RNA sequence: UAAAUUAUGGUCAAUUGUUAGUAUUCAUAUUAAUUUUUUUAAAUGUUUUAUCAUUUUAUAAAGGUUUAUUUUUGAAAGAUUUUUUGUAUAAAAUUUUAGGAAUAGUUAAUAAUAAUUUAUAAUUUUGAUUAGAUUGUUUUGUUAAUGCUAUUAGAUGGGUGUGGAAAAAUAAAAAAAAUAAUUAAUAUAUAUCAAUAAUAAAUUAAAUUAAUCUAUUAGUCAGAAAUGGAUGCCAGCCGUUGCGGUAAUUUCUAUGCUUUUAAAUAU
RNA sequence: UAUGCAAAUAUAAAAUUAUAGUAAUUAUAAAUUAUAUUA
């Protein structure tokens, strides 16, 4: 390395970086703006989803 | 972004070309990959053990 | 030293989603024309000669004492799945299942397959995408059709969008609502654009000018942009895009119409990285992890992998000719002791009477899937007494529809057992 | 006239107005300001001394200046027994008015000269002098940005000429020759030009010392939000296209309703 | 009908008017408009 003389490996010979074990579902959090009544979702009390 | 040329490869390319190996353990160790010592600062920093 | 964190660059929409790419552009996922070898290239035989080149020498390419055996260097194939993909994809292959029709992986995929009279016939099946519709603007327009004739027509500008990375605009004058309506979509359809989402928003200045509007595109940290620029940009899946119209908000001219036409034909002005480096016969800094594999196995060809076998090619030519085709009753009973016996049987392929050693049931199952005078044929006995053509099975008649003598039936399958 | 690597280094430039055929930085936007609010100022008597005197105590009055403002240590600092030195007053740059003409105790040489020394003098169209406006060369606001747009205030001639230096006639907030005082920063109700207060502007309570304050506006055609009742080209609205001709979602009034909540409006 | 006098579109410019304080703009070109002696 010190002569120059050693293969190189740098950073523009990596390819992706592969998800290889799937973390997990991420299941729907609920927010403020599903709600099932119209009514909860006011103008009087929510000003966004959260 | 950086646009390469088209032989730009060509030093890496003679270095391993004409590289040799007293066994075939040192061809391909799994650490080859590291000279300085901000590599193997980056390799592991992961495992406090190591 | 680059203060500026990747972690927080964008801007929220609200509700708005934007799609990203893991890696690389989906079209450019699936590779497999190069890799299952459909391509007009290797149909046409021109050139397949090359792989074989060192044949051109004969008493060297037994030797073995150049190492380049092989097209591209080593041998022909060091790395078929590798190497290739250093160029540019500027025409990706995209999407290539055809295990339905496109008619209904549009249908399933896209709500575009519920008005098919707002699309042009080349986007018809085409469209895998929900797209939504926005409304800019309408306006009155009078069109004299004579001195005392007088219409009013009416005048629609919109733009189609999906955040998926594929939008277009239309505008349209016609004699009701709902008719420019309409009109301005397949208008829309017919102008689509699209874009390169690899490199999220431009990467350099785009200074262009639609009728009267100059227009700036250029790269930002985050989206910036008139609310309306800005939702068309979003339309497109930019993140890091940021626009202006005209320098001052308060230049002349300004319409909707205006405001849109501009941003689109900025957009449309827009050059991908990969195709500029390509422009110029250049490697892009991205694409040189794909060489690693081929750069690889030049270090690690040294010693024994470097090998070729002396004296063999690899190219046998045929010399004699041989045929071991056999006669059916010297193959009647051939592998009897191998396998079992009548190891032909219903063999259509390997026999030329394809219908020998089977027993008479198996005979009959055939003519069973398959289906003039005052006789009766035993046929017809079978039906009136109801026993089918099973229960005959014992008795050497195989069908039971000609009408013959069972002397006959038996001279006739003879051969066969 | 060749590429480069021992690989992201030398530390963030990044632009948001709903318009009305078209050409041209020009109405309605944000930020910054004036409109707009008494949480930072303040009262008269300076003081020693050897006595009618003599020592100490040096730039906020006005006037309007654009080739313009420049200086010492001999005072004090300041230390030895007495004579102690030299360096300074000068210049160079930057200088405004839409449409432009002459200015003048006057230049240079002589010299401690000349209200009448000598000379073919000096300033000006490369913009003078008068005259208007104006407090000059680290201070602001806007902006991604060469820009555009601010910056106060303070040196106004001489005439017994003191003093180191004229800065010398109310208007401090500078301890002024014995330690006045430091447990002080609080100054009541005045001013000048500054100095951005609607400080969780609305539900669980203030690890106080409970002291100041009782605190509201807009819109309602276009573009978030409408109905009655009047009115009838009138009265009136008007950021803007424009509205008002008995049915005005654009005037007035009543009631509701709308707002993304330090206000509208004007400059 | 070029012996006196006489600079002057051939473009160096910042929205129209207006002697440089007046009004709020102005200017602009191809849609549309029935009779011109063709086998
Ligand atoms: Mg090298
Ligand atoms: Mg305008
Ligand atoms: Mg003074
Ligand atoms: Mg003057
Ligand atoms: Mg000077
Ligand atoms: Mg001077
Ligand atoms: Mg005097
Ligand atoms: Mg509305
Ligand atoms: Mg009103
Ligand atoms: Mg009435
Ligand atoms: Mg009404």
């Amino acid at each position: 390395y010190a002569r120059g003389q050693h293969p190189s490996y740098d950073m523009v010979y990596a390819g992706p970086m592969p998800e290889i074990f799937p973390m997990r579902r991420d299941f729907r959090k609920p927010t403020r703006w599903d709600f099932h009544d119209i009514e909860k979702q006011g103008k009087y009390r929510t000003s966004g989803p959260y | 972004i950086t646009f390469y040329s088209d032989r730009f490869l060509f030093r890496d390319l003679v270095n391993r070309r004409e590289a040799s190996y007293a066994n075939v353990w040192e061809m391909d160790d799994p650490y080859r990959f590291l000279q300085t010592e901000q590599d193997y600062e980056d390799y592991w920093g992961d495992n406090y053990d190591v | 030293k680059n203060l500026n964190s990747w972690y927080t660059k964008g801007t929220m929409r609200g509700g708005v989603p934007r799609i990203y790419y893991a890696w690389m552009r989906p079209g450019s996922f699936t590779r497999r024309r190069f890799e299952k070898m459909r391509n007009p290239f290797v149909d046409l035989e021109t050139g397949t000669s090359l792989y074989f080149r060192d044949t051109r020498d004969s008493a060297e390419a037994i030797a073995h004492a150049a190492d380049s055996k092989g097209i591209k260097g080593m041998d022909n194939a060091i790395d078929l799945y590798n190497e290739y993909r250093i160029v540019p994809d500027l025409y990706p292959e995209g999407f290539q299942w055809k295990h339905k029709l496109n008619t209904e992986y549009n249908q399933w995929r896209s709500n575009t397959w519920l008005t098919p009279d707002l699309i042009p016939k080349e986007h018809r099946g085409r469209f895998l995408c929900n797209f939504q519709l926005n409304i800019v603007a309408y306006d009155m327009r009078v069109v004299k059709f004579s001195p005392k004739d007088h219409r009013q027509w009416i005048y629609c500008v919109l733009y189609v969008g999906s955040g998926k990375g594929i939008a277009g605009w239309g505008r349209a004058v016609a004699p009701s609502t709902q008719e420019a309506k309409k009109e301005a979509i397949r208008e829309a359809f017919s102008n689509i654009i699209a874009v390169d989402l690899e490199q999220e928003g431009p990467m350099y200045p785009v200074r262009v000018n639609a009728d009267g509007v100059r227009v700036l595109l250029y790269p930002a940290r985050r989206i910036v942009a008139n609310f309306r620029v800005a939702d068309i940009l979003c339309a497109f899946g930019f993140q890091h895009a940021g626009c202006r119209i005209n320098l001052k908000a308060t230049n002349n001219p300004k319409s909707p119409t205006h405001t849109v036409e501009g941003v689109f034909e900025a957009v449309k002005a827009l050059r991908s990285v990969s195709e500029i480096a390509a422009s110029r016969g250049k490697v892009p800094h991205s694409l040189i992890y794909n060489i690693y594999p081929y750069l690889e196995e030049i270090r690690r060809r040294k010693g024994m992998m470097a090998m070729h076998p002396p004296g063999k090619d690899g190219l046998l030519m045929p010399d004699r000719v041989v045929d071991n085709r056999l006669p059916d009753h010297l193959k009647r009973g051939y592998y009897d002791d191998v396998y079992w016996k009548d190891f032909f049987a219903g063999s259509d392929e390997h026999l030329n009477e394809p219908r020998m050693g089977l027993r008479g049931d198996e005979m009959r199952r055939r003519l069973e899937e398959a289906q003039d005078t005052r006789r009766r044929t035993l046929e017809d006995v079978l039906k009136r007494l109801g026993k089918t053509t099973r229960d005959l099975g014992s008795i050497p008649i195989v069908n039971p529809r000609v009408d013959v003598g069972l002397p006959t039936h038996i001279k006739r399958n003879y051969q066969l057992h």
